[PDB]
RNA sequence: AGGGAAUCAGGGUUCGAUUCCGGAGAGGGAGCCUGAGAAACGGCUACCACAUCCAAGGAAGGAGGCGCGCAAAUUA
RNA sequence: UUUAAAUCCUUUAACGAGGAUCCAUUGGAGGGCAAGUCUGGUGCCAGCAGCCGCGGUAGCUCCAAUAGCGUAUAUU
């Protein structure tokens, strides 16, 4: 009886394994993970930026703006951008974003914005979604406590597979939040293993790190209105690239693009080493948009 | 569980209503439907068999 | 300026059907 | 942003691409410098064979028929009938269609009224036993995908029929063909219409003659077909191929001349030139034969982005320029090695081709 | 040579034999003697399959550099990269916002053009209002996001599309409209209004995307409606569908009915009024009674596309981008 | 003053909403209306409509040349083969 | 018998959507409506399954995957049709139930 | 040879409680130093094996988590 | 009050109910319908089913268990 159980058993197991085999074309030295910040708008978006980079590179970061990369490992990189309340931004995060750090006000409840990206990731491929609840310091390590913890999270448990992890804030010591909480959230950043999604799969797409006008400046003067020449950075995504090919900039237009030229990678990986630890010549910043140390 | 299924969709009890007859036909009468004609129809062939 | 989410999304009751 | 062309050669290879990538063609000058400017019957039957089997294309054609603008529509199936002139072959216009066929809205269910069997373009007896099985390798297999031969005909009076089915696929399966394999076994088939049936056995002693002594293994087909079947004019001609242990297909065929010019062919003559041919094919035998070369390549493009690679013998021109039109419209360029094969005595020397696909699916194909 | 007279030249996939072999003497029937001859699952095995096609992809072009690499394969993803784009409007270097992302996506084959498409759609289950069909709305689609003005549809079993006047309040439901060709199997979305803010939930409806295609062939239902004047048991005598001999001979013998659901045919024209006819029907009639006849008429949609351009706008209003108002809006 | 590339198909694209607004405010043609009796459609506009219906009965065969050859064909048949 | 069942000693199975050969015939019997046809991923067999209720079929489009169970009982609830014995359970890791009463939405 | 062995306490049958060990080692085998008690839970030399920093000359070292859509007590 | 400090347990002041909408579920079996769609016949019928109709978009009944209740495979 005991081994017909066991077969039994095994066979259940194997039924979870089971999918539509595909080729694996992901890159042998992946492009850095795309990670978005989002929530109600006074929720504390940019508060949580600033400690997951003080949590890995010691170097000094004022106005972020645009996507920051960081080294985060010997073997993973991190691009941080938030994402607004604004429904036009919203929408294009969605296409790109690879890990989605979900803002939650626990005193306040749930939120309409809350709910519509959610709505949002289903249509158009559904990443790693880690939810993150704030505000926990107002209440008074109660029954009132342990009860809004749980009930946030069996609803939360329907909206995305179940197990997906809920992360706690405690509280704000001096503006920032503790140095221990932190270092828990980026073990399970690092930690993940992603999914190829269809359409990143499909189509190559770029997250422009910087944007610069290439232009004669006499026919600026002449007509201020004329059509101008731009050039682009990013690190190049999903998949292959062609020199003549159509692009589509959401919210611009379609275009063509005219000539295309790599450069060496900036950010880069460290060469392999048996350190212990990454020193201070391995953690890099590139922020291009966002200045670094002093001068924007 | 065919019958959950059933219950679910049977949750909306409004049922389709009827048309009346036009008003500037009115005069006329009551527009007859299906229900109507069947009460005519199974008069006319009682007779018919009768006789 | 917060919008809260209605009862019917707090409570995803969907088709259930109604009981006295 | 459409594609400027020059010139009447390499038309059917310009507007296979251009409707498969979407973009318009403009052609130009076609026959220009000669007597009758104007654009060729069975070029102008080209046109209204995609006419009929696409869906929302736009044709413009000059008065004097020097230029051409297409544009391309989406490829939709279903039952179509036409009538192919009978200056050129029905293979003469198959070989497009075998490239359009699995990227099809519905599936295609075509019957082709001309000419079957010609000197000037590959028989529709080498189609099918040679461009057929090269589909299977894709995945194209499928119970519905088979060539029928209603009637034959002959030139100048032609009158033959051919229907021809094919299965639709979403997407292509890659391939890896680099070993040719040795030849098992030859089979051929002689056909004889509207003259005696002596034809095509004095067709069979020929080529078995020469071919005997290479393989033990060699049986020839004999087809008589009688009365509307025959066709309208007479003639006689034989096809052979010669099967691998690899699965691949090498052929080669002859026809006797038409009734109004030339001289006759004597058939034991035409045995022995056909037998020769294929033996000449084997000194260039590759994974391929040297027709199917361009259907080969076109099929490797249009995989899911996979690596794919094909042994082919040498480059005939057409090939070489189908090339070069590949990377115009789909900008994909091949890696070409060539194999000396020096000392291991097969023969003439093979080239590798290896590329990998372009992104591409059929979004014709309805989803339900 | 492929990649560093000819014209008006016949048309033939045919390598001619520019140098043919004697095939008499010995020593080239040589050359060609050694050509002719002298438990796991399917899942398991489909698995093996693709893992050797997995090595392979990665091992073909690693010996060639990276300039050779690009040229074969093109740019490969990881690769820090430089784009240049020509034309771009000048409003959106003067108004660049450096929050607001910018996202380049490559397009597929054909992607570029525009036709028809039809979807699969079912209207949000939190939305408060319902979608009226030939109202304009916005999409987001692949990577573009627009406007357009859909024809909502449903199926019936025989295979005809009809013409819905609205979406239907729990159920899925066909659209179709003009717009830029996407590939199947992707999924969107639709919204009402992008610009201000609602208390309400913002996203209209969802689904997939279906069928690619020039013609929609959706039609909808036209009944042309006729009143008795004489009976006779069960030939009665019709007036008000048609207005002229001319007419009545083209539907003659087609299926008319009434509302009691009396079944009957039309027969011949008549020629005392204009457009009357006679028509036979399964039993007697009553002056109330109303027949009519149902017929299917095709409809067409307006080429209307409109791309949201809400990075070419200002610093301050982003957020306001506006376009054409629905019906209840009007 | 100058105007600008985009705002030169915005100008045209404002054009295209202003015609598509009108209609939906418009009152809906004839065909579109459900349920239309003679007095609102024109005089003999069907003729043109291409509408879609269907035929009660099968329609009466039409004779020909052909027919009559076909039929004296078996005809022929039965009186050779004597099979009254 | 260990492995007699033709789901391999499992309590389910999975399988790809190949057709609805319902929905393709044009027989409105909405008992032959609401047949797919599915191959299992574990042995590759071809079997018809069913679908629990017709508008169900909106939510499953061509080449998904789906979970299939067995059919013991109540096989006469069906009108008059041989060889029901499979049913569909879920289609992406989601019920078919949940997804029908508006309790969950399909993720991509 | 995780398992025991025992012990105390008790009215509605005990979901009782606790202890007691057979040794060995500190990257691997040898040598050596102190103290009442160790051939040391700690220093050193030679040899063997690892790995780190450097201005390239030289210098300093001795355990558990995941692989079940899932890594916080590995804490305060 | 508790505690090294704090939480928890125990006291206790003030708010907190009529559709008391401050709204229990899961499974089984039935009823009700139009100028609606399809299929087959035995003129007016039957099956299947019905949020979709001409125009219009601003919360039926019965049974079983009850904070619990089913399905699938093997089995006794
Ligand atoms: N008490 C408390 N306040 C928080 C917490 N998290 C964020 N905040 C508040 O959030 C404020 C910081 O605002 P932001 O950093 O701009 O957060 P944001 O959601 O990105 O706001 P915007 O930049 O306007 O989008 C701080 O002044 C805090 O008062 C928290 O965990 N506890
Ligand atoms: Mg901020
Ligand atoms: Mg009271």
């Amino acid at each position: 009886v005991r081994m017909a159980r066991s077969f039994h058993r095994t066979q259940d197991l194997k039924t979870k394994k089971h999918h539509i085999p595909v080729v694996d074309r992901t890159p042998l030295e992946p492009p850095p993970i795309v990670v978005v910040v989002m929530g109600p708008p006074k929720v504390g978006k940019s508060t949580l930026i600033q400690c997951l980079i003080r949590n890995f590179t010691r170097q000094k970061l004022t106005e972020i703006r645009g996507p920051v990369t960081i080294v985060s490992g010997k073997k993973r990189r991190l691009t941080i951008i938030e994402c607004g309340c604004d429904i036009n931004m919203m929408i294009d995060l969605a296409k790109v974003a690879d890990l989605v750090l979900m803002l939650i006000d626990a005193s306040f409840g749930f939120e309409m914005e809350t709910f519509e990206f959610l709505n949002i990731c289903q249509v158009h491929g559904f990443p790693k979604i880690m939810g993150v609840l704030t505000h926990l310091d107002s209440f008074k390590h109660n029954k009132q406590l342990k009860k809004t913890k749980k009930r946030l999270k069996h609803r939360f448990w329907t909206e995305v597979y179940p197990g997906a992890k809920l992360f706690y804030l405690s509280g704000m010591v001096h503006g920032e939040y503790q140095n221990q909480e932190i270092h828990n959230l980026g073990r399970f950043i690092t930690v993940m293993k992603f999914r190829p999604l269809t359409w990143q799969t499909s189509h190559p797409y770029i997250l422009a790190d910087r944007m610069e006008d290439l232009t004669n400046p006499e026919d600026i003067r002449t007509n201020i209105k004329c059509d101008r020449k731009v050039s682009l950075y990013g690190y190049l995504r999903g998949a292959h690239l062609k020199n003549k090919s159509q692009i589509h900039m959401p919210g611009v237009g379609d275009f063509a693009v005219s000539d295309i030229s790599f450069l060496p990678d900036p950010c880069a990986l460290p060469e392999q080493q048996k350190k212990r630890c990454l020193n201070e010549k391995e953690k890099l910043v590139y922020a291009p948009l966002s200045g670094v140390g002093g001068v924007l | 569980m065919a019958a959950a299924f059933r219950k679910a969709a049977k949750s909306r009890q409004r049922e389709h209503r009827e048309r009346s007859q036009p008003g500037f036909r009115k005069h006329l009468g009551l527009l007859e439907k299906k229900k109507d004609y069947k009460l005519r129809a199974d008069d006319y062939r009682k007779k018919q068999e009768y006789l | 300026a917060k919008r809260a989410i209605t009862y019917q999304i707090a409570k995803n009751r969907g088709l259930t059907p109604r009981r006295k | 942003h459409s594609l400027s062309y020059a010139g009447c050669n390499f038309l059917r290879q310009r507007l296979v691409l251009s409707t498969l990538s979407g973009r318009p063609v403009k052609i130009r000058k076609i026959r220009a410098r000669d007597d009758n400017p104007g654009l060729r019957d069975f070029e102008a039957s080209f046109i209204r064979l995609l006419d009929k089997i696409t869906n929302g294309s736009r044709i413009e054609i000059n008065q004097t028929g020097t230029t051409l603008y297409y544009q391309p529509g989406l490829l939709y199936g279903g039952s179509v009938e036409h009538d192919c002139s009978v200056l050129r072959g029905i293979g003469y216009y198959l070989e497009s269609l075998l490239c359009l066929a699995p990227f099809m809205k519905h599936p295609l269910k075509i019957v082709l009224r001309g000419v079957t069997n010609d000197q000037v373009d590959p028989s529709v007896d080498v189609l099918k036993a040679t461009a057929l099985p090269l589909l299977k390798q894709f995945g194209i297999d499928g119970e519905s995908f088979e060539l029928k031969i209603v009637r034959r005909g002959m030139p100048p009076g032609g009158g033959g029929e051919v229907v021809f089915s094919c299965p639709v696929r979403k997407v292509l399966k890659p391939i890896q063909l680099t070993d040719p394999g040795k030849i098992k076994r030859i089979r051929g088939m002689a056909y004889s219409v509207r003259v005696s049936p002596q034809m095509a056995n004095r067709i069979v002693d020929s080529a078995r003659s020469i071919l005997n002594k290479f393989i033990p293994d060699i049986y020839i087909y004999t087809d008589h077909m009688k009365g509307v079947n025959s066709g309208k004019s007479p003639g006689f001609g034989l096809s052979l191929v010669a099967e691998t242990t690899s699965g691949t297909f090498l052929s080669a065929e002859l026809a006797s001349n038409p009734q109004g010019q030339g001289a006759a062919v004597l058939p034991e003559d035409l045995g022995r030139n056909c037998a020769r041919l294929l033996l000449e094919e084997i000194y260039r035998g590759g994974c391929v034969d040297s027709t199917n070369q361009s259907l080969a390549l076109l099929l490797m493009t249009l995989g899911q982005q996979d690596v794919s690679k094909v042994l082919l013998g040498p480059l005939s021109p057409y090939t070489i320029e189908f090339l070069r039109h590949l990377k115009s419209f789909f900008q994909i360029m091949f890696k070409i090695e060539t194999k000396p094969c020096g000392e291991e005595l097969k023969g003439g020397d093979k080239v590798l081709m290896t590329c990998v696909g372009i992104g591409f699916s059929n979004l014709s194909k309805t989803l339900k | 040579l492929i990649y560093g007279h000819k014209a008006d030249s016949l048309d033939c996939s045919r390598f001619l034999v520019e140098a043919p072999h004697d095939w008499d003497l010995e020593e080239v029937m040589n050359s060609i003697r050694d050509c002719f001859v002298t438990e796991s699952t399917y899942f398991d095995d489909l698995k093996g399959e693709m893992q050797k096609q997995a090595q392979l992809n990665r091992a073909e072009f690693e010996d060639q550099d990276d300039e050779a690499r690009v040229q074969y394969e093109g740019f490969r993803p990881g690769m820090y990269v430089r784009i240049e784009i020509e034309n771009v409007p000048c409003e959106f270097v003067q108004n660049f916002d450096p929050h607001y992302p910018i996202i380049l996506g490559g397009l597929g084959n054909s992607e570029g053009n525009v036709g028809y498409v039809q979807m699969r759609l079912k209207k949000h289950r939190w939305y408060k209002k319902i979608l009226k069909s030939r109202d304009p709305i916005i999409f987001s689609v692949g990577w573009r996001r627009f406007q357009t003005i859909p024809l909502y549809y449903i199926e019936d079993h025989n295979g005809r599309q009809r013409l819905l006047k609205y979406t239907p309040q729990h159920m899925h439901c066909g659209a179709a409209f003009w717009g830029p060709i996407t590939p199947q199997g992707t999924g969107f979305l639709a919204i009402q209004s992008v610009s201000g803010i609602m208390p309400d939930f913002r996203i209209a409806a969802t689904g997939v995307v279906l069928d690619l295609d020039k013609s929609i062939k959706i039609v909808k239902k036209l009944k042309l409606t006729g009143f008795p004047y004489k009976i006779f048991k069960n030939t009665s005598f019709i007036k008000g569908m048609f207005n002229s001999a001319l007419e009545v001979a083209k539907f003659e013998g087609a299926v008319i009915r009434t509302v009691s659901g009396i079944r009957g045919q039309i027969k011949k024209a008549l020629r005392a009024p204009e457009g009357a006819f006679r028509a036979s029907f399964e039993d007697k009639l009553l002056m109330s009674d109303i027949v009519f006849m149902r017929t299917w008429y095709p409809v067409s949609i307006p080429a209307f596309y409109n791309p949201v351009t809400s990075l070419l706008k200002p610093v301050g209003e982003k957020d306001t981008w506006s376009g054409m108002r629905t019906t209840g809006q009007l | 003053e100058v105007k600008s590339s985009f705002e030169k198909r915005q100008e045209k694209m404002n054009e295209k909403i202003a015609s598509l607004e009108k209609e939906l405010l418009e009152k809906k043609p004839w065909q579109l209306q459900g349920e239309v009796t003679a007095q609102k459609r024109p005089e003999n506009s069907l003729l043109e409509e291409t509408l879609h219906f269907d035929h009660a009965v099968r329609m009466a065969p039409v004779i020909t040349e052909e027919t009559t050859l076909q039929l004296e064909d078996i005809i022929k048949q039965r009186i050779r083969d004597q099979a009254w | 018998a260990l492995k007699a069942n033709p789901f391999g000693g499992a309590s389910h199975a999975k399988g790809i959507v190949l057709e609805k050969v319902g929905v393709e015939a044009k027989q409105p019997n909405s008992a032959i409506r609401k047949c797919v046809r599915v191959q299992l991923i574990k042995n590759g067999k071809k079997i018809t399954a069913f679908v629990p209720n017709d508008g169900c079929l909106n939510f499953i489009e061509e080449n998904d995957e789906v979970l299939v169970a067995g059919f013991g009982r109540k096989g006469h609830a069906v009108g008059d049709i041989p060889g029901v014995r499979f049913k569909v359970v879920k289609v992406a890791n989601v019920s078919l139930l949940a997804l029908y009463k508006g309790k969950k939405e399909r993720p991509r």
